[PDB]
């Protein structure tokens, strides 16, 4: 189990760690988060009490270094940093733990939610979507735009998700216009899986990362990416059977975790109705269809 | 975006643009089978592709053999339309290619957009106008070439005959849409109007009769009456 200490908490803030969250008061003696499960990526995220505008946060993996949070009063945010002095860090953490100034990552033993949301998410792939090579962790916020959004404006601050566009030469073989548009299997299997992602694990990892950025930061371009990656599978007549079974599990846990009150903005009516009720895969997502029908029957 | 009454004179500017109407591409007769079920028999159809500025009509005849062994023909027909329009554009010299293609039915947008991906600068537009191009097969010479075709064929016409020698393209399009609207609402009566007087003939190289300016005013008035009539006979007014 690993630890992310905080130098201090000078401004009142709601702090998230994965799917958990807690409020910290201005100048409260808070010094970080302990007992963080090893083996998974994590996200530590922030919403200031005085400006709910800009949720922001950091994706990290404690196996890759010792990370801590420190507020910067000039840039006005909580920043993640890496401590290279391992003995300084161990000594800092042990003092804060002895003084019990840390919250414990509050995982229930039965509970596989975080694993199920991050199964295919890898830090190395996150770092190619979010380019800032000098840090081992990745900053994301509510306002960052995607490469695709920019084609339609600061490149260094963009989310470089894989561009999916159903009315593009990449998606449509000359001479197979109707075939490729009505059955996207070529685009899914040859262009994207074989060509770009290399395997379905990397495809699912990007899909899961897009969902989590949509949910945790309200990142609109991330929501667009998540739905496009679902639609590309559902609109393909030929999909490996293991991929459909895994997709049903992925989406089930995403829909289960989504705040009931954000469904209006985080779920695209057209995509979900098409995917569950009209697409080639309308009968292949049993778990997802059941949870959607019982939790969000209005959308459908 | 969409073409409507607000931006109507844009049709008559010097930028090349084509209307595409697909309503006569897939045509069938519905009939009973010996067992008393229902079946369809396709008949030849046509794509109606027209330049409203010049009057040039590219009539691509769709022979029934193109449907043999195919499923979901009404869907296929939209894709076949877009394939043929794309082929027409590629066949034209660059300086004759359109800068916009306006489809008369919104279901043609995605098929045409996908087939024209190679032409990103050609705008594919819908329209809010309710244009009467379905009535093209009420023009006897057009219906005749479609029904006689034994294979796929493209035939080129000028739908305005020689009218542009005397009138503008705005007025010519208004006359054409009035004639076609009339033929659509009451084909028998419309055709009676157009030919009632045997001394006015259709030249071999024309589609419509050789009316003088004054006779066109009479004809046009008769077509408006017909359309208003039928509109009463319809709604009882
Ligand atoms: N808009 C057109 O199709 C023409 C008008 C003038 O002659 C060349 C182009």
């Amino acid at each position: 189990m690993n630890t992310v200490p905080f130098t201090s908490a000078p401004i009142e803030v709601t702090i998230g760690i994965d799917q958990y969250s807690f409020n910290v008061k201005e100048n409260q003696p808070f010094h970080g988060i302990k007992d963080i499960p090893i083996g998974h990526v994590h996200v530590i995220h922030f919403q200031h009490a005085d400006n709910s505008s800009m949720r922001y946060g950091y994706w990290f993996d404690c196996r890759m270094g010792n990370f801590y949070i420190q507020y910067d009063p000039k840039d006005g945010l909580y920043k993640m940093m890496e401590e290279r002095d391992g003995a300084k860090f161990e000594n800092i953490v042990h003092n804060f733990k002895e003084r019990q100034m840390m919250v414990s990552y509050p995982k229930i033993d039965e509970d596989d939610t975080w694993y199920n949301l991050t199964e295919f998410v890898q830090m190395d792939k996150i770092r190619k979507i979010v380019r800032k090579d000098e840090n081992q962790f990745s900053y994301v916020d509510s306002s960052m735009t995607t490469v695709q959004e920019n084609e339609l404006s600061d490149p260094a601050h963009s989310l470089n998700y894989t561009v999916i566009n159903f009315k593009s030469r990449e998606a449509i073989r000359p001479g197979h216009e109707m075939e490729d548009f009505l059955d996207k299997s070529y685009y899914l299997n040859t262009v994207m899986l074989q060509g770009i992602f290399k395997n379905s694990s990397n495809y699912f990892g990007e899909l899961q990362f897009a969902f989590l950025n949509a949910m945790f930061f309200g990142n609109y371009g991330s929501s667009l990416q998540w739905h496009a990656m679902i639609e590309l599978i559902c609109s393909s007549a030929t999909v490996p059977k293991h991929m459909l079974d895994k997709l049903d599990e992925i989406l089930y846990y995403q829909i289960k975790t989504l705040p009931e009150q954000y469904s209006d903005i985080l779920l695209n009516e057209r995509v979900w109705n098409i995917c569950l009720y009209s697409s080639f895969q309308k009968n292949s997502l049993h778990n997802t269809e059941k949870i959607m029908e019982n939790k969000y029957p209005e959308l459908l | 975006g969409a073409m409507n009454s607000s931006n109507y004179a844009e049709l008559f500017n010097n930028d090349i643009k084509l209307f595409v109407d697909d309503t006569n591409v897939y045509r069938v007769t519905v009939h009973k089978t010996f067992e008393g079920n229902v079946a369809t028999k396709a008949i030849n159809g046509c794509i109606f592709t027209l330049n409203p500025k010049t009057g040039h009509l590219f009539l691509k005849i769709i022979h029934t053999s193109v449907w043999a062994g195919q499923k979901r023909l009404s869907q296929l027909a939209k894709w076949k339309t877009a394939e043929e329009v794309s082929a027409l554009v590629r066949s034209l010299p660059k300086e004759e290619q359109p800068k916009q293609i306006i489809v008369t039915r919104k279901a043609m947008l995605d098929p045409l957009e996908v087939h024209m991906l190679d032409f990103p600068n050609i705008a594919i537009r819908p329209t809010e106008l309710r244009l009467p191009f379905s009535a093209a097969m009420s023009i006897d010479k057009l219906s005749d070439v479609v029904m006689k075709a034994t294979e796929p064929q493209m035939v080129l016409f000028n739908i305005y005959d020689d009218w542009l020698d005397r009138i503008s393209s705005y007025t010519a399009f208004s006359r054409l849409t009035l004639l076609l609207r009339a033929l659509k609402t009451n084909e028998e009566s419309a055709k009676m109007i157009l030919l009632s007087d045997p001394t006015i003939t259709i030249k071999s190289y024309h589609l419509w009769p050789s009316f003088t300016d004054e006779q066109w005013i009479t004809i046009e008035s008769q077509m408006r009456d017909l359309i208003l009539t039928e509109y009463g006979r319809k709604y009882n007014v």
